[PDB]
């Protein structure tokens, strides 16, 4: 006998079994690292996708500046990625989109973003995945580096009493011109150029956690200076993407399916009996190595052209900050003797000192870039490595999709679709099995004009019924999702009265998005409960455990009868179910907990979501 | 060790000693300190404040508690609820939970149609008394329909809801019809034309032959399936043209296949698939079946059969200007290739109405005939028998319901064992006080329950049960619960063998002493009750100590004793090689360990 | 009010600009006044479309091809523990001694381990003497009631075999020193390619079987119910659990869980120390020898032992090392067992029914020695093995609702007991089983995914999806079209090395396309 766990795909669909193809969600044990090898290949492919050779030495660093925008050359083999952007076509597409949506559209959106920012407190910057400290030269949460920056400002030139985003930004600006800056270390100070560099430094993070593909080997990790301007630009781009029908970035699921079906139905009701449509599942390649902040700057200028000069100048900050971005090279190379009994370790700044020892592969990837190196970093003048400006990239993609001219109209063909950050789905329309090819080629050309490329080994197409988008494998029916998320206690331990409620809410959400079903949700619940217990080293009372926390619980338990009312953290049992997720177990056991136990737990006169006497400050 | 921070005065004011029982608890502190604080600490009364502050959450809980849960149903798409929409309705399923509104009519329709299906099926057990047994079932079936205790002899008529079962049961009542038809689950209707019956043959395996019938003239109809309309014309055993206005893939596919069978178009009416030859059984247990219903059943088995049937229908390449009204193999609204003589469109085809009532004539197989044949309904167009709990119903005539299962058999056996007690002589307590257990091994009720016992290894079960019975009687220490539990096994003769710890019936269920189970459970503080699948039963007597002595109801030749961890854990097998004065621990259930000593 | 400007910022802004513009003001004026000239834009896009040659294939005139696998020796066993060739001693479970340190000592008391005395000469191995002396030291430590090992000679070696050397500061470096030592850049090694494994099917089949014992995996309780939905969910979960617990895959899952639960604590409380840890599991019920029905039997089982090296889990991405001493009663094969050093440790006993009694038949005994490393992330990934079920539960439920929705009624039991699913081919003919029996295959697939998880597997799973969608489109007569299939074939062939799971899946996928060619027109032979 033999086995083949794919024969079930013959007499069945794929929307029902595709889940079996990918492992279960969780932290990737691959340990995708960010090494000097990886940092250098990326930079090379970046400079190469720029099909030009022009440069211009600066005046703030005495360094060349590869200006890869509006200077396209090397037309040969243009099916491969490109990064040289054309401003004329960009502004033309922006104008088309404006005309479609309306005239005072960009103005209204920028006004909303402004007013939202005004009442904003700089403290918001503490809400971020991670950043890069410019003093310790490391990566940390936002709050830590923020405290470092504010206390350094205090130590050097007095405190920052703004308590607002705008004063913070202006303080950063002023600091750009300070000659000497101080900070507590292991105390030390620095000069103007070094502080500038540090502020324009970036570090490659190894973390890449998500479903689909973990292509984020070297996800960026900027500092704190540019953070608020990036937040502002993202707020504006978000306010814009909301009004756009073909923008699935800000949210997903129910709304996403609504957008899908609206699009499909409008299409079906649009064309005629002679036309026949088609779909394409596209996947933009190198969406980070072909997005240039210069085009973003010109676009923001064209946007704010008619608005308060305040926003005109503000939106023009993060772009220039990305036009000049020093990239921190990872850990340096290491030497070794033949038998490997000895091994030197060297940093990146000195690899230019032993370039003779290194093997030819590393040697042909290091010399052409030595020009752009200063001490240990690389002056990257463009590209976009961070997972930032995703909203803005999506806006540019939608601009690409809202194109239409008379050359197409004459042939009776057109297109439309939807675009995520770097993944999209196209729907072409025509009346011949050949004009479809012409339309596809036209679309690819207009996309390549502005660096937006497409893959050939990962982008396919077929008739309209079948496609895929953001793991939501759409079909004639039976829309199947695969974005099943889950919590993680060991990595994020907060309290024994919040994690469980948060997990219940998460499961509820996943059910809403149809990524989970009743039985699946119940199994996940009974699994997360055990994970929680094992995390905090707690068990029920029926169990014959001998752990520390159980000892006392093994003696002060007979003093109660409302075992049902007991808390999970205290030898309790579950009572919540599908229809009782939004309801925390506490609210569900209040009237049931013994008066003595309820009161012992609810005592604000204690040494320390329903605020329990279960917190771990 | 002490990562968790705390306050200092808050600690001393509560008098929290460190290392209470070798647990430090601690400025810093451990986590166990919280348990010590919530188990032995200060007492407040802040319930009202907490509730007021968390009013929104507790109002959500209240609302939740203010629900009347209803049934659920699997189906598709043709604020206070947003808090629960996640648990209210998905996409394949939905729950009809309501809040304040009540109207019991459509549920009543489902009930009446279900029971009509049931009864009409029940009448399909003979060959001659069909109509008679049917009508007598009807006359013996009353219901608390809605709120009124009505009978099922007027509802079938007073109601106006077309269905195969309603019609099949009302024709026998000489009731009015509406000219509607039912070919399987599909609903049909005539529009124009007419014809006469004609016979033809069809092969099976390429050698045999079977006769079917059809019509030779032209005639147009109005098909209709779940969320799918249609119109079509049949001519000479073949489908000429057809159109559809309800856009769904599966619905359209199945409706088209059913209309094709209704038109008998296709080559599988000349020969048959190689799957049918596997059976060639166009027959029931003792009845005959046409070819159409056999083909249909063959479709219901798998959609591959549907695809094969549709391929039998010619497939061609669509021409320009027709994509908008073309079709695909999978119901695709438009395609570069479609099927012959098809037309897709949007908007459901408005169905006509016939205001002419008639009466039909039932046959041996209950098939009704209005005129010129033209069968309107039958049992063949029904689903298989589906057991469903019926309430608000009374069904008196035999064949009403088997009402006989191993579970119910055991329940009744135990009820009889309990009643036999009867607080009198020649009953359980008298024989106990008399110490005459042998008679217990000869009662009638145990003899009635014996057939429910696993036969292969009943001797050992009887041996063990008699052991327990005698050991609890002679000494006078016993427990009526475990006794009654094991009694049904003390009928056959004892034999040697290997026992495991469970007594298995014939239905693969089991029972175990010293523990509780769904089939049989009980507990102290309610000893006057005995649960059987949750059904609480009463004891004709009262006891406060007759049950408290279970030291001999766990094992056969042993007795419980004081707990002792030093004693080694053992199994049920090595017990034979133990001695006296030798304590031993052993599991008595799930994570339940107890110590035992011989005798 | 306004954003008070500095100087350096303005200089940069005036510097970093497009080519024809050298000041923010010129670019700004050009932008604020940009007008639309769709004609030049159309000409430009047409010129770009002309100087581009975008191919568009339809998968029909230019079909796919079978994949070219690597060539060389067979891929060996990779998982840490043993699944099919394993063996375990048993004993009764005491809730007062439900810990590794106690279970191991108890197992050792009866002296069945002390009888394990491997001879000097092995069958196939590399460093037998180290393993043997280490086993003796392990027994000595257990005798001392402390799992610790004081002497560090063998563990040190076997932990340093990977990498250990001196380090010279860069400042103490010159040119003559270099020329003397011949220093160079550390060449980086690549994984060697391997062939198709010819033992995966056997392990899969064995896993699909039903284990004599049951209850390997522990689970939580079931909360109350308040409506039909929760009742249905609970019923389905109970059914699936009762079906799965009786398998052997569950045994391995519980073993991994309980062993990682101890290793994650030893790497936390005794870092930088050498400890001893058992490889054990816990059961709760068996099947009668006289009846095929379940019976309560709480019990503990010991498959082997695992030693731990110094583990701090804060440096070198938290890499640490372990050493495995597993028991087996099945002699090895040279190919599958390459990383394993094997011995022969006396004999043992097997117990089987004989009428109404139990008997014992003595057999030989083998000892499988192997070294391997781990990390904190791998621990967090293995501990969460139960999640596999969730995915198996979702595969069961999508199917049990779709149908239930087409007919608008509960068809759960009907589909579970009737719906046939292809599982494999026997004697050149397909094999089908009910869903209730294919749950096992689904779960084993998810488990193997959880074990051999790696970048290669990520790429394989991310790429096969396109082939699956193309095939589905083929089934339903849709002119699937692409741009460069051969490039995808290469993308998939480049990620096939030293990972038997990916190779097995690739082979089965080729077989699938072959079998479907009988009904599809997009694949070569």
């Amino acid at each position: 006998m033999e086995i083949n766990p794919y024969l079930m795909f013959l007499n069945n669909d794929v929307t029902s079994l595709i889940s079996t193809t990918y492992p279960y969600t969780g932290p990737p044990p691959m340990s995708h690292g960010s090494s000097t090898k990886y940092t250098l290949e990326t930079i090379k492919r970046t400079y190469d996708y720029s099909r030009t050779s022009v440069e211009k030495t600066s005046k703030v660093f005495n360094i060349p500046r590869r200006k890869f925008c509006n200077c396209l050359e090397d037309k040969d083999e243009l099916v491969k990625p490109t990064g040289n952007v054309d401003i004329s076509s960009l502004l033309g597409l922006a104008e088309m989109m404006e005309k479609r949506m309306g005239e005072g559209f960009f103005k209204h959106c920028v006004m909303e973003a402004e007013t939202e920012i005004l009442k904003m407190h700089f403290s918001r910057l503490t809400e971020g995945r991670q950043t890069y400290d410019w003093t310790s030269e490391r990566n940390m949460p936002a709050a830590t580096a923020l405290q470092l920056t504010v206390d350094a400002i205090k130590e050097t030139e007095g405190p920052f009493k703004g308590t607002t985003m705008l004063e913070y930004c202006n303080k950063m600006i002023e600091m750009l011109d300070w000659k000497e800056i101080k900070f507590k270390k292991v105390i030390d100070s620095i000069k103007h150029d070094e502080f500038l560099i540090r502020a324009l430094t970036i570090n490659t993070m190894a973390k890449d956690g998500e479903r689909g593909k973990l292509q984020r080997r070297a996800i960026a990790t900027p500092g704190m200076i540019v953070r608020p301007f990036s937040k502002i630009v993202e707020t504006v781009a978000q306010k814009i993407c909301e009004k756009l029908k073909e923008s699935g970035l800000p949210v997903g699921g129910n709304e996403k399916k609504a957008k899908l079906k609206t699009t499909v139905t409008s299409l079906n009701a649009r064309m005629n009996s002679d036309q026949f449509a088609v779909n394409i599942t596209g996947d933009n390649s190198k969406w980070n190595e072909c997005q240039q902040p210069e085009a973003y700057l010109a676009l923001l200028a064209y946007i704010t052209k008619d608005s308060s000069d305040l926003m005109k100048d503000l939106c023009s900050v993060a772009p220039v900050l990305f036009c000049n971005k020093f990239v921190k090279l990872g850990q340096g190379i290491r030497l070794s003797n033949k038998r490997k009994t000895k091994e030197v370790i060297i940093k990146a700044e000195k690899m230019g000192k032993y370039k003779n020892l290194m093997r030819e592969e590393y040697k042909n990837l290091f010399e052409p870039l030595e020009k752009y190196i200063q001490k240990d970093v690389c002056f990257l003048p463009g590209g976009m490595l961070m997972g930032m400006f995703n909203m803005l990239s999506t806006v540019l993609g939608v601009s690409t999709l809202c194109y239409m001219d008379e050359e197409l109209k004459a042939k009776g063909c057109f297109w439309t679709g939807l675009q995520s950050s770097d993944d999209f789905v196209l729907f072409a329309v025509a009346s011949n099995w050949s004009n479809i090819h012409w339309t596809i080629r036209r679309f690819n050309a207009v996309c390549k004009l502005i660096g937006i490329n497409m893959s050939l080994e990962k982008s396919y197409g077929s008739l309209p019924e079948l496609f895929e988008f953001t793991s939501m494998f759409f079909d004639g029916e039976f829309v199947s999702n695969l974005a099943m998320e889950l919590p993680a206690f060991t990595t994020a331990g907060v309290n024994e009265g919040v994690d469980f409620t948060a997990a219940m809410s998460i499961i509820k959400t996943n059910m809403i998005n149809n990524s989970l079903s009743p039985s699946t949700a119940l199994m996940a619940l009974r699994i997360c409960l055990q994970e929680f217990r094992a995390t905090y080293r707690v068990h029920p009372w029926d169990s014959r455990v001998k752990g520390g926390r159980m000892k006392i619980i093994n003696e002060f338990i007979k003093t109660i009868e409302n075992k049902d009312g007991l808390l999970i953290a205290d030898g309790g049992k579950l009572m919540n179910n599908i229809s009782t997720l939004h309801i925390p177990e506490e609210v569900l056991k209040f009237e049931k907990m013994d008066e003595q136990y309820r009161n012992r737990v609810f005592n604000p006169k204690n040494p320390f979501a329903v605020v329990s006497t279960h917190s771990f400050r | 060790k002490f990562p968790i921070i705390a306050n200092k005065r808050m600690l001393e004011e509560a008098q929290i000693p460190k290392e209470h029982n070798n647990v430090a608890l601690w400025v810093l502190a451990s986590a166990s300190c919280i348990n010590y604080w919530n188990f032995c600490g200060p007492c407040v009364n802040n319930s009202e404040v907490i509730k007021e502050v968390y009013k929104s959450r507790f109002g959500r809980l209240e609302r939740r508690k203010e629900i009347m849960w209803k049934e659920l149903r699997f189906t598709l798409v043709d604020p206070e609820r947003m808090e629960l929409i996640h648990a209210l309705g998905g996409e394949t399923w939905i729950q009809e939970a309501n809040t304040a509104g009540i109207s019991n009519v459509d549920q009543r329709k489902n009930d009446i149609r279900a029971v009509c299906r049931k009864v009409c099926l029940a009448a399909n057990a003979s060959i001659m008394n069909a109509k008679s047994k049917l009508v007598e079932y009807i006359k013996s079936t009353s219901m608390r329909i809605g709120e009124t205790e009505r009978k099922l002899e007027e509802l079938i008529l007073e109601t106006d809801d077309v269905s195969p079962e309603v019609t099949l049961c009302k024709s026998a009542l000489g009731g009015q019809l509406g000219k509607t038809l039912s070919f399987g689950p599909m609903l049909l209707k005539k529009i124009s034309g007419s014809g006469v019956k004609v016979k033809d043959t069809v092969y099976i395996q390429g050698v045999r032959a079977v006769q079917f019938e059809y019509w030779s003239e032209q005639e147009e109809f109005y098909g209709e399936y779940k969320s799918a309309t249609a119109l079509f014309s049949r001519k000479e055993r073949s489908l000429e043209w057809i159109t559809i206005g309800g856009g769904i893939n599966e619905d359209r596919k199945r409706l088209l296949a059913m209309c094709m069978i209704f038109c008998r178009d296709g080559d599988y009416f000349k020969d048959a698939p190689a799957t049918i030859t596997m059976a060639d059984l166009s027959t029931k247990l003792g009845r005959e079946i046409p070819y159409q219903y056999v083909m249909m059943n063959w479709i219901q088995k798998s959609e591959d059969n549907l695809e094969a049937l549709l391929y039998s229908r010619g497939i061609v390449e669509t021409n320009p200007g027709k994509m908008g009204s073309s079709m695909g193999i999978d119901g695709s609204k438009r395609a570069i290739k479609s099927l012959r003589a098809v037309t897709i469109q949007s908007g459901k085809i408005d169905m006509p109405e016939s205001k002419e009532k008639i009466h039909l004539e039932l046959s041996d197989n209950l098939e009704a005939f209005d005129s010129s044949g033209r069968i309107v309904a039958t049992i063949l167009d029904l689903p298989s028998d589906k057991k469903v709990t019926f309430q608000d119903v009374s069904f008196q005539h035999p064949d009403l319901a088997v009402l006989r299962d191993e579970k119910t058999a055991i329940t009744k056996g135990y009820e009889a064992l309990i009643k036999r007690l009867g607080t009198g002589d020649n009953d359980i307590p008298s024989l106990i006080a008399k110490k005459d257990y042998l008679s217990l091994y000869n009662l009638p009720e145990v003899k009635l329950m014996a057939p429910l016992i696993r036969p292969n290894r009943k001797g050992v079960y009887s041996r063990v049960a008699r052991k327990l019975v005698s050991t609890q009687v002679t000494t006078g220490h016993y427990s009526l619960h475990e006794l009654i539990k094991v009694l049904p096994f003390t009928y056959f003769a004892p034999k040697q063998g290997m026992f495991e710890g469970r007594l298995f019936f014939s239905n693969d269920s089991f029972v175990e002493p010293g523990v509780n189970n769904n089939v049989f459970s009980w507990s102290k503080a309610d000893s006057s009750k005995i649960y059987c699948h949750g059904i609480a039963i009463r004891v004709p007597l009262v006891v406060g100590d007759e049950h408290m002595d279970t030291s001999l109801a766990l094992l056969e030749g042993f007795s419980v004793c004081e707990n002792d961890p030093r004693a080694p854990m053992v199994t049920r097998q090595d017990l034979i090689d133990v001695g006296f004065g030798q304590k031993v621990r052993l599991f008595v259930g799930q994570g339940s360990v107890r110590t035992f000593k011989r005798t | 009010i306004e954003m008070k400007k500095g100087k350096t910022f303005l200089e940069l802004r005036d510097e970093s600009v497009p080519l024809p513009f050298q000041t923010y003001e010129q670019m700004k004026d050009y932008c604020e006044k940009f007008k639309g000239n769709p004609r030049e834009l159309a000409s430009k896009v047409s010129q770009m479309q002309s100087n581009i040659k975008l191919p568009i294939k339809h998968y029909e005139q230019n079909k796919f091809r079978q994949i070219r696998l690597p060539k060389g020796p067979m891929a060996p066993y990779t998982h840490k523990f043993l699944m099919e060739e394993a063996w375990m001693f048993t004993k009764i479970s005491d809730p007062e001694r439900s810990r590794a340190g106690e279970i191991l000592i108890d197992f050792f008391k009866k002296g069945n381990l002390s009888a394990i005395r491997p001879k000097d000469k092995p069958l196939q191995g590399k460093y037998p003497i180290h393993y043997k002396n280490l086993w003796n030291q392990i027994k000595a430590a257990i005798a001392d009631r402390t799992m610790v090992i004081n002497e560090n000679d063998h563990s040190e070696f076997l932990g340093g075999i990977g990498r250990a050397s001196k380090k010279i500061p860069e400042i103490s470096l010159t040119q003559d020193v270099i020329t003397t030592e011949g220093l160079k850049q550390s060449e980086n090694k690549l994984p060697e390619p391997r062939s198709f494994p010819r033992w995966f099917n056997a392990e899969w089949m064995w896993a699909i079987k039903d284990s004599d014992l049951t209850g390997w995996v522990p689970m939580a309780e079931y909360p109350p119910a308040d409506n039909e939905l929760e009742d249905y969910a609970e019923h389905l979960n109970k059914t699936m659990e009762g079906v799965l617990q009786g398998t052997n895959c569950a045994r391995e899952m519980g073993k991994c869980i309980l062993t990682v639960g101890a290793l994650m604590t030893e790497c936390r409380l005794f870092p930088g120390k050498i400890k001893v840890v058992p490889i054990y599991a816990r059961s709760k019920e068996r099947k009668s020898m006289q009846e095929g029905l379940p019976v309560p039997s709480e019990m503990d089982c010991l498959f082997g032992i695992c030693v731990k090296s110094k583990s701090h889990l804060n440096k070198d991405d938290g890499m640490y090392t372990i050493i495995t001493f597993e028991f087996s009663i099945r002699e090895p094969n040279l190919e599958k067992h390459q990383k394993y050093t094997v011995f022969e440790a006396g004999h043992t006993t097997v117990r089987m029914k004989k009428g109404e009694s139990v008997i014992g038949r003595e057999v030989p005994l083998y000892l499988y020695c192997r070294t391997t490393a781990l990390s904190k992330i791998k621990n967090d990934w293995l501990s969460k093995a139960r999640r596999c079920f969730i995915t198996t539960m979702d595969t069961v439920e999508t199917i049990c609702l779709r149908e239930s929705a087409k007919a608008e009624e509960n068809l759960v039991e009907k589909t579970l007991n009737e719906k046939q699913m292809w599982i494999g081919k026997k004697n050149g003919e397909l094999i089908a089983q009910p869903l209730r029996e294919a749950l096992r295959v689904q779960l084993v697939q998810q488990f193997y995914f959880c074990i051999y998880n790696d970048s290669q597997l990520e790429g394989f799973c991310n790429e096969q999806k396109k082939i699956l969608m193309a095939l589905e489109g083929d089934k339903k007569n849709k002119s699937s079209f692409g741009f460069n299939p051969e490039g995808l074939l290469e993308k998939i062939e480049e990620c096939l090395i030293n990972n038997p799971m990916c190779l097995f899946m690739a082979q089965r996928l080729n077989e699938l396309v072959i079998e479907a060619s009988k009904r599809g027109a997009k694949f070569f032979k």
